[PDB]
């Protein structure tokens, strides 16, 4: 149908403009914040994928919760998340963002971000590389591309 | 491996598989040990 | 060397698999169960027993120090093979 | 090494009897009211119980208490001790009054009826370790077992 | 049994201090209810105020009340100045927990806890 | 043995303070400053193309778990259980038994790789070089489960990353 | 019973519950609720999916981990619904639309997908089925939304006949279509009686009804405490928020009262005590702002 | 004993003994003992009255001049009924050198502040009162500085558990991040690892 094929490729414009344009907001909390650094450091340089360094919470695309979350700021990651604008994507990097980690069973770590948030990609590390932060950008640009808003919304 | 090719083994997969998560063929864990308790089964014959 | 279950589900190496009215099927309900289909207890039966003229064999699974650590089997039962507990190969006195 | 046991034939549901006679999982509370039902139609003579082998002191009392509420004071043991004479009222008549340890201080064991190195085996040792290093003099009235 | 003191010399210097600490709290309840923005009334959050400061009311320590006022004093301050969120003044209200069985019944029904 | 960073008087003759004010009224630090940044503006830039590009690892690279074989088929892990001892995260849990030809063997392999550090020292408790942390960075998932890896994903990686991680210890063996 | 499926735990997140439950329509404001408080008790839910799966990102911290299996599904395809319940030991349906689209009309969302859902959900096996009408629901009703629900219950309770129908008067929550259709409408004031439910007390219920053996075959009508006029509730809406889409089906449902059913039974019979409005509706309303009680009958 | 072996310092075994009767004789009010560790480490165990007294001597007197707090520990020991054991680590930069000044309290003795010896001091007491509860006197502003806002509990008290009492996680009922009881997915596996002999005869303690 015509219907059918002009949403296709509205969906691919709006897909391709999205994971083409993604501005991270890093929570910076732990180590996993140095390898996000080298994530955005000369030899990987994610700002060439369209990927920015520290875009302002208020405009961001995608959270990257780069460290361990302990209990006295998993209201903070919450509220910053609740401020993002739709559509936000969660990048969970590392073991301590992933699971609580190193510090699963303390008695200040939340277990893992997605107690908190929910998670979109879980980049596995201690750290995870900067290359293999990368990898999980592009994962999640992979994930944005298969996105299917418009053919669901003409098909409901 | 043109030059120095790696160690064959029965075992080692033929064929590659990139990454398969949010796919049909994902990874799903299960818990690979069985049944601990076993449970008493009633006869299946009337008691009278 | 994998069997299936009547439920159509692929029964593991260790030999789990969920019952019929188990819920826990549901997991892989549009996803899969990952098994492994090289079986080490069928892979280790398929080696030949190696003949040896000693009575006392030593081994190390092969390839030295990439390998376990270096055991003595004994081989006076003519009975019964001798086999290594950390690789399971097996070995035989040849008289 | 009877620990596998206590992983197999194990009673993990509470079971009612279905209308064709056949047992069937139910919930506690259908099965205590079930049980509770039947006992409060009871007295006297009308309910008793019988002890198992392996029953600790809590649940004993327990279903003593439990039989005394509706006055039944028929509760049994699978395992006779004779009540005539003294009965269970003194203490005496139904223990090993020496001790376990006191075997070490014993000069003379007679043992009338019983196979102690089955029926209590460390008790057996005991008897062995005292005929070895004290040069006990040990009798038996039954069967010539080992 | 000499024992050096923290604040109070005796229980009724530890009452005093006790009271003041209850004026505080019962003070900053209404402050607390609107700028936090709860959902609770300002009588339901001096019911807990009165409700935790009844959970200790059985002890006869100086010393221990002395330091259960400098734990509501550390509180007060972590209101008072806004350093909780309202999550931490939630916590005391523990409303995603469920209900526990109190009875034996019920506790009997869901599990082996005493 | 020690130095003073910053303890200079500067020069108060009128060649000096000229040269100070010639600074100060013609910015030549600031121009000296573009300067730097324009000579980087024309150097070849250290960006690789990534995932074209990669960037260069080592063999001891502590990167995904995998459970190893022996050149039979047979699999390593003979049930020790050193490695979940010295797990400093505890993300290895083993259950063991004998199985149908009597050997020491695991039922139960599991590592939570959102515990696990990636210390590699599983791999170096292993005394027959059964369980390795090979080479393998890019396994993110998309959910969080996907990152449970029970007995059968271990041997999987096992038998998918073999042809590397033996020449990866053989590369490595003589130092460990 | 099965041993996997025996509740163990305190009831936390991390415990077991020997729920299964399949919820249909999971994703809409009821669902939401219902996920949250089933997974905040260690449940298994079956989360089948319309929509696209970033529109259920939200019900991911639910719960434990494998405790919440999304899957796709398809209303006009049973292979789905069978794909989706054959492992449950309790369905909920929640699927619903206000107004209705090109591809799915009031039938098809409240007539046909409900009996299909029920339909399968016999034939697979279900223990427990909870469906969910509306309190106004007849055949005799001027609105179509309340006449094919009607239609569907009926259809429900003759096709599952185990199954717990609930009567929701009309919910009011943060994410409603009550609070939020008053607080955004800045349609008139008539003679109109309503007692508004708080969405909280019909998850409550919900679950009340699941962990009841007695629920099976009931049909419970859940409404708050407070009957209100039309006209004074909107006014109280308006006082509390502050202030000085739709469609005609809509406005046939707010001028509709809500009937009073002594004859069923309600949230006090599973255990609910109904949060009046007064409670919440400054939570709820908190969002509209840049009071005298209303008057109940 | 020369290669893997590490070599005894015996000059400043003397010299810290040597100070250390200094410190003994010069305050006996309040010094009860004095030890060298083998790899020459002085320990003055004091009375907790003479915090401030020895303190003020070590940081002003002019043989001892230790201007430094490198680190305030304290250590819950239960098995002793003054349970909480105050470790102040003091570096002497004129004479290179460095002491341990112990104390001791149970939970509800304070202990006296050294805010006016040592500055430094105004945090890590103020951490020993969140992770301990040893509650400092004539602390300037003493209040909790490591655990959340409503954290019940002194966590380094060795009767706290590993994992909490509370978890935290969103609740999307009520919008927001909320505290229940902890339930673990996995139990945290407790290892009984302590070998049944004897590995070290010369800290072999007198039986009953
Ligand atoms: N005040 C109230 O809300 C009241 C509601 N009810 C009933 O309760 C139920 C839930 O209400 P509510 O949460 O407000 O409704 P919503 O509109 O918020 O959500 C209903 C759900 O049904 C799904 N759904 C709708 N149409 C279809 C379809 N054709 N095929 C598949 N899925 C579909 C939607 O999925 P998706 O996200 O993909 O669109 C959504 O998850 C409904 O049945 C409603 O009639 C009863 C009384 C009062
Ligand atoms: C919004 C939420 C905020 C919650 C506020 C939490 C405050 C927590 C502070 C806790 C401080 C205390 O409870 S110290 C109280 C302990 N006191 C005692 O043990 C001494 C006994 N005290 C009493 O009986 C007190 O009622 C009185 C008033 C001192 C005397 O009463 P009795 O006479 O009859
Ligand atoms: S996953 Fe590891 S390296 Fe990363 S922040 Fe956590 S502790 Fe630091
Ligand atoms: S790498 Fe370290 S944390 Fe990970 S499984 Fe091995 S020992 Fe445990
Ligand atoms: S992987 Fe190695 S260390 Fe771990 S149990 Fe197996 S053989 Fe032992
Ligand atoms: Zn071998």
């Amino acid at each position: 149908s015509r219907g059918e094929y002009v949403v296709a490729k509205l969906d691919d414009l709006i897909n391709w403009a999205r994971r083409s344009s993604l501005w991270p907001m890093t929570f910076g909390l732990a180590c996993c914040a140095v390898e996000m650094m080298h994530m955005a450091a000369p030899r990987y340089d994610m700002d060439r994928f369209g990927v920015v360094f520290r875009a302002s919470p208020r405009q961001s695309d995608v959270m990257i919760v780069a460290g361990t979350l302990t209990n006295k700021m998993a209201p903070a990651l919450r509220k910053v998340y609740d401020q993002m604008p739709e559509p936000r994507y969660v990048v969970s990097m590392g073991s301590c963002a992933n699971g609580g980690g190193y510090y699963h069973y303390s008695y200040s770590v939340v277990r893992g971000c997605d107690r908190i948030v929910p998670v979109d990609i879980y980049v596995p590390g201690c750290p995870p590389t900067a290359e293999a932060l990368l990898y999980g950008i592009l994962q999640l640009q992979k994930k944005i591309k298969r996105e299917k808003r418009l053919r669901i919304w003409y098909r409901r | 491996p043109t030059v120095k090719p790696p160690t064959a083994r029965k075992f080692i997969w033929t064929n590659h598989k990139f990454n398969l998560s949010g796919t049909p063929q994902q990874y799903v864990p299960y818990s690979t040990t069985r049944k601990k308790i076993q449970e008493w089964v009633p006869p299946s014959t009337p008691y009278k | 060397g994998v069997r299936t279950s009547p439920t159509g589900e692929k029964v593991t190496h260790t030999g789990q698999v969920y019952d019929d009215e188990d819920y826990r099927r549901v997991r892989f309900v549009g996803r899969q169960k990952e098994v492994n289909e090289n079986f080490a207890i069928d892979l280790i039966a398929e080696q030949p027993v190696s003949q040896v003229g000693s009575r006392v064999i030593s081994c190390d699974g092969g390839g030295g120090a990439l390998g376990h650590p270096r055991v003595y089997i004994n081989l006076d039962k003519e009975t019964k093979t001798g086999t290594c507990g950390y690789c399971g190969l097996q070995f035989r006195q040849q008289h | 090494f009877a620990y596998d046991g206590l992983k197999r034939q194990r009673l993990t549901e509470p079971m009612v009897r279905n209308e064709k006679g056949l047992l069937t999982h139910t919930t506690w509370e259908d099965a205590l009211s079930r049980v509770a039902g039947m006992l409060q139609s009871c007295q006297g003579n009308d309910v008793a119980a019988i002890a198992g082998g392996l029953v600790d002191a809590e649940a004993l009392i327990a279903l003593k208490d439990l039989l005394n509420r509706v006055d039944s004071d028929t509760l049994c043991t699978e395992e006779v001790f004779p009540t005539a004479g003294a009965g269970t009222d003194l203490r005496s008549n139904y223990l090993l009054n020496t001790t376990i340890a006191g075997v070490e201080e014993a000069d003379v064991v007679l043992l009338v009826g019983t196979n102690p190195r089955f029926e209590a085996p460390l008790f057996n040792a005991r008897i062995r370790k005292s005929w070895l290093h004290n040069d006990l003099k040990v009798a038996l009235i039954g069967s010539p077992v080992d | 049994t000499s024992v050096k003191p923290i604040f109070s010399r005796d229980m009724n210097e530890a009452k005093r201090r006790v009271r003041e600490l209850y004026r505080a709290w019962y003070r900053e309840v209404p402050n607390t209810v609107h700028l936090f923005q709860l959902d609770i009334s300002v009588k339901q959050g001096r019911d807990k105020v009165r409700e935790m400061f009844k959970k200790n009311a059985h002890v006869t320590d100086p010393r221990v009340v002395d330091l259960l006022v400098i734990k509501g004093k550390m509180e007060l301050e972590e209101t008072i100045n806004v350093w909780k969120q309202r999550t931490h003044v939630m916590r005391f209200f523990h409303e995603t927990e469920a209900p526990r069985p109190k009875d034996f019944l019920s506790k009997f029904y869901v599990g082996h806890d005493p | 043995t020690y130095k003073y960073v910053n303890l200079r008087e500067p020069s108060m003759d009128m060649k000096s303070v000229t040269d100070r004010a010639a600074q100060t009224l013609l910015w030549t630090e600031l121009i000296r400053g573009l300067g730097m940044t324009l000579s980087y503006l024309f150097r070849e830039p250290a960006t690789i193309n990534y995932p074209f590009e990669k960037g260069p690892l080592s063999p001891r690279f502590r990167g995904e778990h995998a459970l190893r074989r022996y050149p039979s088929g047979e699999e390593r892990c003979i049930a020790c259980k050193l490695c979940e001892a010295v797990c400093p995260a505890q993300a290895i849990t083993i259950e063991a038994e004998p199985r149908a030809d009597g050997s020491r063997r695991t039922t139960r392999y599991d590592i939570d790789m959102t515990k696990c550090i990636y210390c590699g020292f599983c791999q170096e408790a292993c005394p027959v070089d059964a369980i390795v942390e090979g080479p393998n960075f890019e396994f993110s998932t998309e959910t969080h489960e996907e990152l449970l890896y029970n007995k059968e994903k271990l041997l999987n990686n096992g038998d998918k990353w073999e042809a590397e991680i033996a020449a990866n210890i053989q590369a490595d063996y003589l130092y460990r | 019973l099965h041993h996997a499926v025996i509740p163990h735990g305190k009831g936390g997140r991390s415990s077991v519950s020997g729920i299964v439950a399949t919820v249909f329509g999971a994703t809409g404001f009821l669902g939401r609720y219902l996920v949250n408080h089933l997974g905040r008790m260690g449940s298994q839910v079956i989360v089948p999916y319309r929509c696209e799966p970033y529109d259920t990102m939200h019900l991911r911290p639910m719960g434990d981990l494998g405790q919440i299996i999304f899957m796709d599904w398809n209303g006009r395809d049973k292979d789905s619904i069978r794909r989706a319940v054959e492992h449950s030991n309790v369905v909920i349906n929640l699927v619903g639309r206000e107004w209705e689209t090109k591809n799915f009309d009031f039938e098809d969302v409240f007539v046909k997908i409900p009996q299909a859902i029920a339909q399968v959900s016999k034939e697979a096996g279900v223990e427990k089925f909870i469906h969910i009408s509306h309190l106004n629901a007849d055949i005799k009703s001027s609105s179509k939304y309340l006449r094919n629900k009607a239609v569907g219950e009926k259809e429900v309770r003759e096709t599952f006949p185990e199954a717990t129908i609930i009567k929701p008067a009309d919910i009011f929550g943060r994410e409603d279509r009550f609070l939020n259709y008053f607080a955004n409408i800045r349609s008139l004031g008539k003679k109109t009686v309503k007692q508004p439910v708080y969405i909280v007390d019909v998850t409550k219920g919900i679950i009340n009804a699941i962990k009841d053996p007695d629920a099976r075959g009931k049909t419970f009508a859940f409404v708050g405490p407070n009957r209100y006029l039309l006209f004074d509730l909107v006014q109280y809406v308006f006082a509390v928020a502050h202030r000085p889409w739709t469609t005609r089906d809509k406005v046939e449902r707010i001028h509709t009262t809500d009937r009073t059913l002594p004859h069923l039974p309600g949230l006090e019979d599973l255990g609910v005590q109904a949060t009046p409005l007064e409670l919440k509706a400054i939570e709820v309303l908190r969002r509209h702002r840049t009071v005298q009680p209303a008057k109940t009958v | 004993t020369r290669p893997t072996v590490r070599p005894r310092n015996d000059v400043a075994h003397k010299q810290l003994s040597a100070f250390g009767e200094y410190v003994a004789e010069i305050l006996p009010k309040y010094v009860q003992q004095v030890q060298v560790s083998c790899f020459s480490e002085l320990e003055i165990c004091i009375h907790p009255d003479g915090v401030i007294p020895v303190l003020t001597f070590l940081r002003d007197h002019s043989n001892a001049q230790f201007k430094s707090l490198a680190d305030l520990t304290a250590v819950d020991i239960p098995t002793r009924q003054n349970r909480f054991e105050i470790v102040y680590n003091l570096l002497s930069l004129r004479f290179n050198s460095r002491i341990r000044v112990k104390t001791y309290t149970d939970e509800l003795t304070p202990v006296e502040s050294s805010v006016s010896v040592y500055k430094a001091a105004n945090w890590y007491e103020r951490e020993i009162w969140d992770m301990f509860g040893v509650f400092f006197a004539n602390h300037p502003d003493l209040r909790r500085i490591l655990t959340d806002y409503g954290f019940e509990g002194h966590p380094f008290r060795k009767d706290f558990p590993l994992s909490g009492y509370v978890e935290l996680r969103y609740d999307d009922e009520v919008k927001r991040v909320v505290a229940e009881p902890v339930e673990l997915a996995q139990e945290f596996r407790k290892f009984d690892l302590n070998s049944p002999w004897e590995a070290f005869p010369a800290y072999r303690q007198p039986p009953e």
